[PDB]
């Protein structure tokens, strides 16, 4: 029932991965809602079941599919599908809770995590921070494997959790950030992996400070400055929306807009 | 909704010294990082000092050396050591943390604390 994007590594270029993101972007949002020029997700509140999610099957080389569930509120992974088990993260409240028992509801074996999903935990169960796993096309591939296969033993937690960081960032972040699915199409473009550098952790750090700047703005202007990084880490910055035009794609919904 | 609560500002003589404690509505492990910022007269809220949950640090330009931000785990406060202080350093100082919620990093904030150095 839910709208489906397919995405697979096997034979993945430059086009067949913008091609992927953007109809992520797509679906997240109807594009009803842009302010200074960046699209805001749907509100959460009020927001109809039939409306909040969307599904990725990703495939790979060894041709295993795996259904990631986002939820359209924030671009996020909430759990997945593989074969005839579906596993969702614990839900921080009784609404999203609610919400997620309208997603995989033909599969056998239903679970969800005591964990949730956000990159605190993620990070502490894979035992890695973000700085330290690689992404890139490789990285998709196995993460890919590694989520088939966790239904059946053959994959241990820190691995699982390793994968959704992979997962979430190549898809979610890169929905949100045209500077970070452009960091995609470059290790893609070039067949390499690495790990994201500081420009990518902090942003991915500040998707909520920057919605919300942007969305309190006095006509653009940020009430407080927020601080980013440049590739090599140091620190800048940004006082408007302005300059953030060309690196996010997607806001999280903060508030009402003017008419 | 986190709270938290400031305490230790006051007027000191330059060369003075202050201690910040910031006390959180939960455990402070609940927070990927805990920073104090500061609003200086004329200028913007900027950044101090943040702490990560597994002790990375990070200081404004010019403030390592002469601040030092720790956590205190037993109490459950993030602190504020300031150290040699100058006119520049008068300002509203804020605690903030910051929680992984639905995916978001979300702030938190104090309602801040004056340091205010006069000769
Ligand atoms: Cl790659
Ligand atoms: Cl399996
Ligand atoms: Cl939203």
């Amino acid at each position: 029932q839910y709208p489906i994007i397919n995405f697979t590594t096997a034979g993945a270029t430059v086009q067949s991965y913008t091609n992927f993101i953007r109809a992520v972007r797509g679906r997240l949002t109807t594009g009803a809602d842009v302010r200074h020029e960046i699209p805001v997700l749907p509100n959460r509140v009020g927001l109809p079941i039939n409306q909040r999610f969307i599904l990725v099957e990703l495939s790979n080389h060894a041709e295993l599919s795996v259904t990631l569930a986002l939820d359209v509120t924030n671009a996020y992974v909430v759990g997945y599908r593989a074969g005839n088990s579906a596993y969702f993260f614990h839900p921080d409240n009784q609404e999203d809770a609610e919400a997620i028992t309208h997603l995989f509801t033909d599969v056998q074996n239903r679970y969800t995590f005591a964990f949730g999903g956000n990159y605190d935990r993620l990070e502490q169960l894979a035992g890695n921070l973000r700085e330290n796993i690689e992404l890139g096309n490789g990285p998709l591939e196995e993460a890919i494997s590694a989520l088939y296969y966790y239904s059946t033993g053959g994959t241990q937690l820190p691995t699982l959790a390793r994968s959704f960081i992979i997962c979430i960032q190549m898809i979610s972040e890169a929905a949100r950030f045209q500077y970070i699915e452009g960091e995609m199409r470059t290790r893609i473009r070039y067949n390499r992996r690495s790990a994201p550098d500081p420009s990518v952790i902090t942003l991915e750090n500040s998707w909520g400070r920057l919605s919300t700047a942007i969305q309190e703005s006095n006509q653009g202007a940020f009430a407080s400055p927020i601080q980013l990084q440049r590739r090599n880490g140091s620190k800048f910055s940004v006082y408007d929306v302005s300059i953030l035009i060309p690196i996010i794609a997607l806001m999280v919904y903060r508030c009402a807009p003017p008419p | 909704q986190v709270q938290l609560a400031e305490t230790g500002g006051g007027l000191v003589q330059p060369g003075g010294a202050r201690t910040l404690s910031c006390a959180a509505s939960e455990s402070i492990s609940s927070f990927y990082f805990m920073g104090w910022y500061r609003q200086a007269p004329g200028k913007p809220r900027e950044l101090v000092a943040e702490i990560s949950n597994y002790g990375r640090t990070d200081y404004g330009d010019s403030l390592k050396g002469r601040f030092t931000i720790s956590r205190d785990n037993a109490a459950n406060t993030v602190n504020l050591q300031m150290n040699n202080l100058a006119p520049e350093d008068t300002a509203l100082y804020y605690c903030n943390a910051r929680k992984w919620e639905r995916s978001v990093l979300e702030d938190y904030w104090g309602q801040g604390t004056q340091v205010t150095v006069s000769s």
